[PDB]
């Protein structure tokens, strides 16, 4: 849950979250929480996918950076049609070139409040190295 | 008395002095000698020379089974002195009863 409906709406205005989530009234009345956590649960999905080579997938705590993705991801997730030229479309491009960059090593994950995210031991693995006649005797 | 000019009693030579430790009979060597380091064999020398003996033997005679070089070069100094004649002579300017004794 890298972001909330509370962050859509202080991100998108709470109208448009009501237009773009509510699929049985017309006009919308009420945001249906369920299709938005379903929309955040598929934006986590891909930031996962784009995230396991690099760090641990279960974090317990969510960078900035990371939860404004998440939050355009979910909005673009929430459209039912869209199209190439749709804004929210290059947004939702936009953010998955910045995944794509902090997955191929050209972007860091950033603080998440005060201290650093948890890197994998990816680059740790080291064969158990053997150096006898080295350790003053 | 002996040289040393402890008392000697003749009591104690009807029996070994081990053989009231039948324990030490059943031993059988540990090998330090396998998979052997320079820490290890530090180590080794290190607790030898503290009076931990039993490791440092150990490990001589295993030293002395497994390399063929220094097997051959002690077999050959030991038997250069089996080889040689051996007589007993008295003291110096000895006399007649220490002439017999010798």
């Amino acid at each position: 849950s890298y972001c909330t409906l509370a962050d859509l709406i202080e991100q998108y205005s709470e109208q448009k979250i009501r237009e773009v989530s509510d699929r049985v009234n017309k006009p919308a009345t009420t945001i249906d929480t369920v299709i938005v956590d379903r929309a955040i649960a598929d934006a986590d999905s891909e930031i996962d996918l784009h995230l396991h080579g690099r760090y641990q997938l279960p974090l317990a705590s969510v960078p900035t950076a990371l939860k404004r993705i998440a939050c355009g991801l979910a909005y673009a997730n929430l459209h039912i049609v869209l199209k190439e030229e749709n804004p929210v479309y290059k947004t939702a491009e936009h953010l998955r070139k910045l995944l794509s960059g902090i997955a191929n090593g050209k972007l860091s994950l950033a603080l998440d409040a005060d201290g650093k995210p948890a890197p994998v031991a990816n680059t740790v693995q080291i064969s158990e190295g053997r150096n006898d006649w080295g350790a003053d005797w | 008395v002996d040289v040393y000019g402890n008392p000697i009693r003749t009591q104690q030579l009807r029996e070994p002095q081990t053989s009231r430790l039948a324990g030490l009979a059943k031993e059988f060597a540990q090998h330090p000698a396998k998979g052997l380091t320079p820490a290890k064999l530090a180590r080794i020398l290190v607790e030898a020379e503290q009076g931990n003996l039993q490791a440092q033997a150990e490990l001589f005679m295993d030293m002395e089974e497994r390399d063929a070089h220094l097997f051959a070069e002690m077999s050959k100094r030991k038997r250069a002195i089996l080889g040689l004649d051996w007589a007993v002579e008295p003291p110096r300017n000895a006399s007649a009863a220490e002439k017999a004794d010798a």
